[PDB]
């Protein structure tokens, strides 16, 4: 089962990780029985 | 086939369905029933 949980949150910081206190609800469970070892993320560009 | 065909060569549709099992997805409809409270109830809710 792969388990996602997810959080969003308000900030107004500029460069870093920010402090305090959040949990995060769960997202979805998704029954795929894979076997996972490595990720990667996925980011956006823009072009003009 | 013809419409007039005989009841051994007259068409017929086959399908096989094949169960495979090794976390299950596809489970059966459980059925469920109506809430009655305020009585001492053998309750089942989702296991
Ligand atoms: C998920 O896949 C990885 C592939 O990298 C498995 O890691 C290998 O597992 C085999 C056993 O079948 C070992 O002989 C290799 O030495 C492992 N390689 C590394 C880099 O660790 C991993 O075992 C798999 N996970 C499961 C649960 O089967």
């Amino acid at each position: 089962y792969f388990k996602i949980y997810s959080k969003h949150t308000p900030i107004n910081l500029v460069r870093d990780l920010p402090q305090g206190f959040s949990a995060l609800e769960p997202l979805v469970d998704l029954p795929i029985g894979i076997n996972i070892t490595r990720f990667q993320t996925l980011l956006a560009l823009h072009r003009s | 086939f013809q419409p007039t065909n005989g009841v051994g060569y007259q068409p017929y549709r086959v399908v096989v369905l094949s169960f495979e099992l090794l976390p299950a997805t596809v489970c059966g409809p459980k059925k469920s029933t109506n809430l009655v409270k305020n009585k001492c109830v053998n309750f089942n809710f989702n296991g």
